[PDB]
Order: structure tokens, then sequence, then C-alpha cells
């Protein structure tokens, strides 16, 4: 009986709502009320990486905090040495419709994907002196939005077919499939321990997934519109998501609800990327009003603004050591801030 | 059809939650503990900054 | 006798 | 990966000869190339270098004006044209590939050289010319006239091994980095002007002549060689 | 005493107070608005032309009013001031002409060869070309640094009021310098502008609002014919009329005609921002 | 700089040279976004079209130019999240089948959505009204009121075609956008000429707008 199932679902939703409300004894604003604000944070463009002849859609750091990878619609995946701005490798893509890129923690491989529905894994540390396509992971009936390496032989992808996948690169076959989203999944954030991750979708919801088991543990729904970016808090007990509602939100996995909203009346545009600082006190959000906002994660204040780009800020990253911030945009330029 | 949704909601309802105050205190403590190790909050001198 | 100004 | 040197043979003093190295199995155009010669009973001596794109060419002072290095990328060939040959040019010539980018491993592959018989610089010092030694730990020391620690943090010291009847192979690059294809028994350590190669649990096939080289600045200079023997 | 004094009608120079001030205000406002609004490659060229017009107007209006309209003698800005004035004025004239010519060439390339223009045009290339034309304009005014200077043309050897700044060479150099200036500032840009604007207009007339566009092109040619032809004519006269050919009527004319010619030349810069913006 | 640092700089410069060459080569192509309803004639728009699921990219070289058409029908997803990838296209080629009274009001809504999309406000549209012969033979029995109840007038070819074109052009509400209409049949072998002419006119208009004329 479908009516009974609908009523039971409504009852369970009400139970969860009441449980979450009972745990809201205090707000993050009250607890952190008596904390010294960060004041004004002025960061300057210490590097500007040039060479892409089109919009830059993705950008990832290496684990050495010196090498990064960038993906552009001109068919190029470029590896930059941030300190010297030198180009280490230029990878011509078989398809120029790239929407994501990832850097293996070891630095031996990079990942690429987009509207071709294939995650191409490229091997950098090879003899013969040239980067070659190690793998072409297929089996997504929709474009790839984000991809991340768990290790040199495991990769997690999110697709526009509402599904996430966990692949073994060597075999080339999906070892797990995560389903439950009703709209296309736009972002994907691996946990510090790489035991579970979070995926946000256009259904205005985020889901916490246990990588090993292959199931959704919790579902967070606060946004009015699509979630385009998700990032984990450094300790893995919270994460931040930015939506087209011109708002970012911080969710706590233990309280199973929302802790703080980051929005301003003078911001009415979408959020394309979010990232935390090493200590978790700064939340960097990239906007399509062509600038980035640096927020006090514990006070909802806007500590600073990064205004250097002439077009949409589409990708944003912070090094593992917390030293520099990389911003990419459709203006075809990357910038490093400190 | 909808049995999957009901089972998922049952799994998500039987979760052990903590008060928001405890989680906020935990985040605040983590931020304070690692504050000095965050270059963006506290700029390092030119001799230490690689950029 | 001519102009002096160009 | 394969480099096959050819040419050479017997020539009379004052003549000329062309050596040609054919490359296969790797993206030749993306590599710079070196000519390095070893005299019949002496160590390794760097002769010439031509970079990718043929943009930068360097010569050793003992050959400058007489040797010309060139490369034909579409045929994947490297040429060394020698004129005004002397008796000191008698040696085995090896062609070596080298690629330079952040985290690269230059001097990774050497070819089987060609025999040619004819009828300031940083000084690398090897403490000992021979060290008798299976299962034992060995330490080989090397000194330089100038500190090899550059302001960027890289120490440009390289350790090569030449086994009996074989071309040198790369063991360590930049004083600490173990080359791909080398067991973890080898280790490199030291400080400016004083460097050590540690071979732990020495075995057969670890026996040969060990060379330390500087890549801080041209011309590239080698040590006389330390020989481990059983 | 009256060696260099000309008794011209007060009302006609009173009229100058009415015309030069109006052109100064209008041109300054137009060029400033254009520059602020501007601040793909059209914007850089429009900014170049607007800056050239603003600079020439602002720099030349006060000196013109002082040393050329009312305070005729003695030249109050000394030899160095006069040399700077003339060099800057000539460089600005060259800059305006070359900006118009470059803009016309850009338009021809953009319209009549769209596919070549798509790849040939770039922001860096247009910046480099603008810098090159500015440098050429500056160079073309270098000769005037040597052909003009102060001189005391009093009846006696010395007189406080007998000093004026004029060409400091004989006809042999006046002819060459004025001919070169006339060619580089008017004739060559005249031909380029006229030919290319006429060709683009013909193509667009081959084919409702588009008609307006065609008009603009035609209008520009007229401007470079109307505002820059009379002025240069005066220069030629100053060189070609000999002492035996000058007459009192000619002496008074040259002054009134100078008033008219400079009025038209200043109007050129005051008007270009309006024509190119609308 | 050390020797290896200089070598790395030279490598970077060579990489930049190759990137510049590739960009110069690529800028010479014309990019077209091919849209329409299913079985609306997209696959046979140009008979010489060469194919080079996801995004189906076809290419053909006609009148000195290289044309790239990107068919996006395998992307059965939310367009609002990848449509902006085609913001820099020269034109949109919208294919419509006149004989299909069932697909209309899905093609019309799609045309309205694409025309009023914020990324394509100033992007021209080349409209193909295909199967004019089939529509002409079909209209003899059903006088177009099965699809357009508000229509009144002759149910012949000319007036009905004019009404359909009017319905499609009435959704353009932007001065900088033009809609080019060409009515084809299955036996027309001159669609490349139509696309070439439309693209030439669009480029000329955009250059005039850039020059301010």
């Amino acid at each position: 009986e479908l009516d009974q199932l609908r009523q039971e679902a409504e009852q369970l939703k009400n139970q969860i709502r009441d449980a979450r409300k009972a745990c809201a004894d205090a707000t993050l604003s009250q607890i952190t009320n008596n904390i010294d604000p960060v004041g004004r944070i002025q960061m300057r463009t210490r590097r500007t990486l040039r060479g892409h002849l089109a919009k830059i859609y993705a950008m990832h750091w290496g684990t050495d905090s010196r090498l990064l990878v960038s993906a552009s619609q001109d068919g190029k995946l470029i590896i930059w040495d941030s300190y010297t701005t030198n180009k280490v490798h230029a990878i011509p893509l078989r398809s120029s419709w790239v929407m994501t890129c990832a850097y293996a923690p070891s630095g031996n491989y990079v990942a690429c994907g987009g509207l071709d529905n294939i995650c191409s894994i490229y091997n950098l540390k090879t003899r013969e002196g040239n980067v070659r396509v190690s793998r072409e992971l297929a089996g997504h009936t929709g474009y790839l939005s984000c991809c991340r390496f768990l290790d040199d032989n495991q990769i997690v992808t999110s697709s526009g077919d509402t599904t996430c996948a966990l692949w073994d690169i060597e075999t080339g076959q999906q070892t797990t499939t995560f389903t439950g989203h009703t709209g296309d999944v736009m972002s994907l954030s691996l946990a510090p321990d790489t035991r579970l991750f979070v995926s946000g979708a256009c259904d205005a919801s985020a889901k916490l997934w246990d990588v090993r088991e292959g199931m959704c543990r919790q579902t967070f729904t606060g946004h009015e519109s699509d979630i385009n970016a998700i990032c984990f808090f450094p300790n893995g007990n919270a994460f931040a998501t930015g939506s087209d509602d011109a708002t970012c939100r911080l969710f706590d996995l233990r309280a199973d609800q929302e802790l703080m909203t980051y929005s301003h009346d003078n911001i009415i545009c979408g959020i394309t990327s979010v990232s935390f600082s090493k200590s978790g006190r700064l939340l960097l959000a990239g906007y399509d009003d062509f600038n980035c906002n640096v927020w006090d994660a514990l006070k909802a204040d806007r500590a600073g603004v990064l205004a250097g780009h002439d077009n949409r800020v589409s990708c944003l990253g912070v090094t593992d050591d917390g030293m520099a911030v990389a911003t990419g945009s459709w203006d075809s330029f990357l910038k490093i801030w400190n | 059809q909808a049995r999957k949704l009901v089972e998922q909601l049952k799994m998500e309802a039987n979760i052990d939650r903590i008060k928001v105050s405890k989680a906020a205190a935990d985040l605040m403590a983590y931020c304070e503990a690692h504050a000095k190790e965050d270059p963006l909050l506290t700029p390092v001198p030119a001799s230490e900054n690689p950029f | 006798r001519r102009p002096y100004i160009l | 990966v394969q480099l096959v040197e050819s040419g050479g043979g017997l020539v009379q003093p004052g003549g000329s000869r062309k050596l040609s190295c054919s490359a296969s199995g790797f993206a030749f155009s993306s590599f710079g190339m070196h000519w390095v010669r070893q005299a019949p009973e002496k160590g390794l001596e760097w002769v010439a270098y031509i970079s990718s794109g043929s943009g930068t060419i360097y010569y050793a002072d003992t050959v400058k004006g007489r040797f010309t290095i060139s490369r034909d990328d579409p045929k994947n060939t490297l040429f060394l044209q020698m004129t005004s040959l002397r008796s000191e040019d008698t040696a085995m010539y090896y062609c070596v590939r080298s690629i330079y980018y952040y985290g690269s491993s230059p001097f990774d592959f050497w070819g089987q050289g060609t025999t040619l018989t004819v009828s300031s610089d940083i000084v690398m010092t090897q403490a000992t010319s021979s060290v008798p030694v299976p299962g034992e730990s060995v330490s080989i020391s090397c000194r330089s006239s100038k500190s090899l620690l550059h302001s960027n943090g890289n120490t440009y010291l390289y350790w090569f091994l030449q086994r009996p009847g074989q071309s040198p192979q790369l063991l360590i690059y930049r004083m600490s980095n173990l080359a791909s294809g080398v067991p973890d028994r080898f280790s490199g350590s030291g400080s400016g002007t004083a460097f050590t190669l540690t071979i732990s649990r020495l075995e057969a096939e670890d026996v040969g002549v060990y060379y330390c080289m500087q890549h801080l600045e041209y011309p590239l200079t080698f040590g006389a060689g330390t020989k481990l023997e059983l | 005493n009256s060696d260099l004094d000309v008794n011209t009608d007060i009302y006609s120079k009173v009229l100058v107070t009415a015309i030069y001030l109006a052109l100064f205000v209008v041109g300054t406002v137009g060029n400033s608005v254009t520059l602020f609004t501007l601040a793909s490659t059209v914007h850089y060229h429009l900014g170049s032309l607007a800056l050239s017009d603003l600079l020439i107007l602002l720099l030349a209006m006060p000196v013109e009013l002082y040393n050329f309209i009312w305070v005729h003698h003695p030249w109050a800005f000394g030899d160095a001031g006069c040399r700077g004035y003339y060099f800057l004025r000539d460089a600005c004239t060259y800059a305006t002409a070359l900006n118009v010519a470059s803009l016309s060439v850009e338009r021809y390339l953009a319209i009549c060869h769209p596919f070549k223009a798509k790849t040939l045009m770039s922001r860096s290339r247009t910046k480099k070309f603008i810098s090159a034309i500015w440098l050429a304009s500056a160079l073309l005014a270098i000769p005037m640094l040597f052909t003009m200077g102060l001189q005391n043309r009093s009846a006696d050897g010395t007189h406080p009021g007998g000093l004026v700044c004029t060409p400091i060479v004989d006809t042999a150099t006046v002819k060459v310098v004025i001919q070169v200036n006339t060619f580089m500032s008017f004739l060559f840009p005249m031909l380029v502008i006229s030919i290319l604007n006429t060709v683009i207009a013909n193509k667009l007339t081959v084919m409702q609002a588009l008609r307006h566009g065609v008009l603009v092109l035609r209008a520009v040619v007229i401007a470079f014919v109307v505002c820059w032809l009379p002025y240069h004519v005066r220069r030629l006269m100053f060189c070609y009329i000999s002492d035996e050919q000058w007459t009192t009527f000619l002496f008074d004319f040259y002054h009134y005609f100078y008033m008219l010619t400079n009025a038209l030349f200043y109007a050129s810069s005051a008007i270009n921002p309006i024509l190119y913006n609308l | 700089l050390s020797a290896e640092d200089k070598a790395a700089v030279e490598r970077s410069k060579m990489i930049e040279k190759n990137l510049k060459e590739d960009g110069i080569s690529a800028a010479k192509d014309v990019k077209l976004l091919l849209l329409g309803a299913d079985n609306s004639g997209k696959s046979t728009i140009v008979k010489q079209m060469k194919i080079i699921t996801g995004i189906v990219e076809t290419h053909f070289t006609f009148k000195n130019l290289h044309f790239r058409l990107f068919d996006v029908g395998g992307q059965r997803s939310e367009r609002k999240k990848w449509i902006h990838c085609f913001e820099d296209v020269t034109a949109i080629i919208f294919c419509v089948d006149l004989s299909d009274y069932n697909r209309m009001h899905e093609s019309l809504m799609l045309f309205d959505s694409i025309c009023n999309n914020k990324f394509f406000i100033d992007t021209s549209i080349i409209l193909f009204l295909n199967k004019k012969d089939l529509f002409g033979e079909k209209i003899k029995k059903s006088p177009l009121t099965i699809c357009f109840p508000e229509y009144t007038g002759p149910n012949t070819y000319e007036d009905a075609a004019a009404y359909i074109q009017a319905q499609f052009e009435s959704k353009n509400r932007s001065p900088n956008k033009e809609i080019y209409c060409h009515m084809t049949c299955a036996t027309d072998t001159n669609n490349a000429q139509v696309i070439f002419d439309a693209v030439t006119d669009i480029i000329i208009a955009n250059n005039l707008r850039g020059c301010g004329l």
C-alpha cells in the first residue's frame, strides 16, 4: 500500500525533525559570541599563472603544496609549479569539455572528466618521457562533476545522472555505486581519513556516504537551491556547502543539523566553490560576482574579500599546509594568495 | 517502490546525536588549538613565506 | 612685413 | 628504452669522425642529450650537451671548437662530429638522456657506447680508489671544491654505478633521491662539500666503480671512481 | 613700439571669449566622459583618441587664449616654454590623426574581413599598435623642436615688447618642415580614412538601423576634411607668401582667418567624442 | 638559477609555444550548438557531415572555413549546469520538424528557454523548418488546428508555414539576437551554404557592434 508507505515516511521525517530540534540547545553564534574576531584579512596576489586560452573549470593542488593541476575548455590539462610559475606538463585531452580534475596524493596520476561521461586517468611518472592515458573509466550515463583519489588505485566520481561511483582504476570497474540523490550531484568532498565522504546535489541536499559499506548515513537539507560546492572541516566533524541561493552553510555530523549560515544582503549571486583554512577559522567562498569572500567560520563575519578576477570564480583551493590560496576563473587565469 | 525511502529514513532516525552546544564548543576548541599553525590568519615573514 | 605667429 | 651508439673505430691523428646514437622507445624530442666519454683505464668525462629544442648547447673545454653536437629529432638520432682528432680522444663514448623539470631524474638512461681509437670547474674528490668487501654495509665518500647546496634547497649530487662491462646506471640523484629501479639498500646523505653513499647488505652485482657527479654548473665533473671488490 | 601690434576688432576677439570657452567646456566634458566610460579592441582606440583630444584641448586652450588671442607680446613663457608648447601641440595633432586612421583600419579589418579579423586581432596587439602610433606621433614633432624658437623682432635691436616665438629658420627649412607636417597629419590620414570609410560604407549600403552606422562612417570623413583642411591651409600661406606678396589686407586677414581656423581645429577634438560615442 | 632550473624554464617556454600554436589553430574554427527535438532532423542537416552517450561532435570544411557542430542529446540532465559550457558558440542551429504536431509545444518551450537563457541573450539562432514536403502533404487533411487551436486562415503550405515561423520568432525579445529561418526538405543538399551565409552575417553584425557602428 503506497499510501501507508507515504504516511510512514512522513512520520519518520517528523521524528527526525523533532530529534534535531531537541538537540538545538544553543547556537554557534551564542557559544562563539565571546571570541576575538579575525578583523580584516588582506591577501595579495603573489602569483598569477597564465597559459590557458579559455575558461578554467577545475583546479587541484598536489600534496606537496607546490604543484597543482588545472583544466580548461581549450582541451588542456596543465601542471603548474606554483613557486616558479613554470609549466611542468601540458596534457592534450581527447575531449575539450572538461568539468573536473584531480591530483593523486602520490603525484603519479591525474584525473580528468566532463561531458564525455568518462574519467580519464593519466600517468605522469612514466618512462618514455610523455604523459599517457593510463585508464578511461566509463559507466556513468551523465557528465562527471567531481572526482577524487582515495589512493593510486581507487577513485570516487560524482555524475549528473544522480549517482556517485567508486572505481578501481586497475580493473576499470565500479567497485561501489552510491544512489539516493534525486538531482545531479555537483560536488564531492573526501574526509580527512578517507573513510566517508559528502556529496551535494541539485536537489538542494547533501548526503554523507560510508565508502566501505556503500550507504548513506545522514542527509542534510537546509538550502533552497542547488549545492554547487562542498568541503570538509579539517577535523571531519563538520562540512560546508555553498548554494545558488547566495548562501553557504556549515553542517555538523554529530548534531545532524546546521550550525551557521553565511550570507549577506548585498550578495545575491551563486557560490561556485568553498574551502576552509588549515585551522578551520576561515571559510573561503568563491562567487560568480567575480570575487571571493573570506568568512569567519565561527562568527559569520566577512573577514575579507579577494577581488582580482574579471570573470566568474569557478575553482578554489587551499594548500595542505595552509600557506596559499589558489583561485581560478573563466578569465583564463589562476591566482595565488597569501 | 517507496520501501527504500522508508528504510533509509529509519536508518537515519536511529542515529545517536549530541547537543549543538557540544559540537560548537568542539569546533571552537579545534580552531583555537591550531590557530597559530594557520598561515592565512597569521602571515609568516618573507623569509618563511615561499611566495 | 609678415605674421610672426605660426 | 634503447640507445644504440654507432660509428667509431680506428682513425689516424688529425682526422675526423662522426658518431651517431639511434634512440628508440622514448619521446626523443622531449629529452636533452649528453655525450660522455670514458678513457680506456680512466673515469667518466663529460663531452657535450644539446638540450630539447636544440636551444642550449654546452661543450667541455677539452673539445670546444673541435666537436659539434647535433640532433635529428624526426629520425631520432644524435650526432657528434669530431674534427682534429688527437690521441687523448681515444675513449668509449656514451649517449645519455636527461629531462629537466620539477622532480625529474636526469641522467636516468645510458647507452652502450662506441669505441674510438686514434693512432672554475668544481673538483670532485673520491676518498679511496678501492675498498674490498657480501652482506656487509659500505660507505663511499665524495667531496667537492664548492658547496653543492643551492639557494633553492637542492643539492646537485648524483651517484652512478658502472659494473664490469656495462654502461653507468643512475643510483641517486640530488644527493638523497633513489632512482627508479634501484633497491632501497642504497642511500645518499651528507652536507655541502661532503657526501656519502651507503650500501646496506652489500651483495653481488653491487660490485663496480661508483662515481659522484655534480650538476650544479657546467662543465659537469666526475670523480675518479671508487671500486668495490670482493 | 608698435612693431608687432595689430589693431583687430575687440568684438571679434570678444566673440573668441564666447567660442573658445564653450569648446573647452564641451570638449573637456565629452572626452572625460568617454575616458571614464571606457575605463574588444575598440575601447582602447577610443580611449587613445579621447585622451589625445582632451590633452590637446586642455593644454592648448590657455596658451592659445593668452599668447595668441589677447596677450600677443611679449611671449610670456620663454623659449623652453614655447618649445614645449609647440612640440606637445604638434605631437597631439599627429596623435589624433593617427588614432583616426588606425581606428578606420581596424573597422575595415573587422567588417570586410571578419574571419581574418577574428584571429588577427588581440588586446595585446592593439595595445602595442596604440603605443607605436603614439611614439610615431611624438617622433614626428621632434623636428619642430629645432625649427621654432624665440626672437626679438623689434624695430630696434632691443625692446621689451618686441619678443615673440616664431620659426627660427629661413624659408629653406620652413618649407620642408611644414610640408612634412602637412603630409603626415592631413594628407596620408586623409587618404586612409576616406578610402577605407568609403569602402566600408559602400559594402554596408549593399547590405533599418544599419543606415545610421553608414552615416557615422561618412560623417567621420567629413570631419577630417572639414576640421583639418582649413587649419593646415593657414600654415601653407605662412610659408608661401613673400614680403613682396604680403599686404595690409592680407596681414589683417591672416589674423582673423587664424581665429577661424583654430576655432575649427579645437572643434574637431571637442566633437570627435560625440561622433564616435553616438 | 641552477642548470636544472634554467632547463626547466626552457621546457616551460617550449610548452607555451606549443599551447600558442594549438590556440592559433583552434581559433580558426566555427563552433555551432545543434539543438532541437528528438527525430527532428538533426542527424541529416548537412549531408557531408563527418562524425568526429555524451556530446556528439561533427565537423565539416565548407567555403574555406571549418565548422564544428556539438549535438547534446545524450545529456539527459539539467541543462542549467552544463549549458554555459557553450556560451562562446557562434550560433545555435535549432531543428524543427513541421510534420510532427506532437513534438511542437515541446520544441516551442525549448526554443523559449534557449532564447531567454542568460548565457545566450546575444547569441544568434539558425532555425531549420524541415520536412516541408511532408508537412505540405499532411496539411491537406488536418488544417493545423490539431496543434494550433487559435489559428485561423488557409490551411495551405504558405500561410501555415508563415504562422509556424511567426510562433517561433515571437519568443525573441532581445535586439542583439537574430533568428534565421530556412525551410528544407529531405532532398535539399545545400544546407552548408545556408549555415555559411548565416554565420558570415552573424560575424559581420558582431564586428559592427564591436566597432560601435
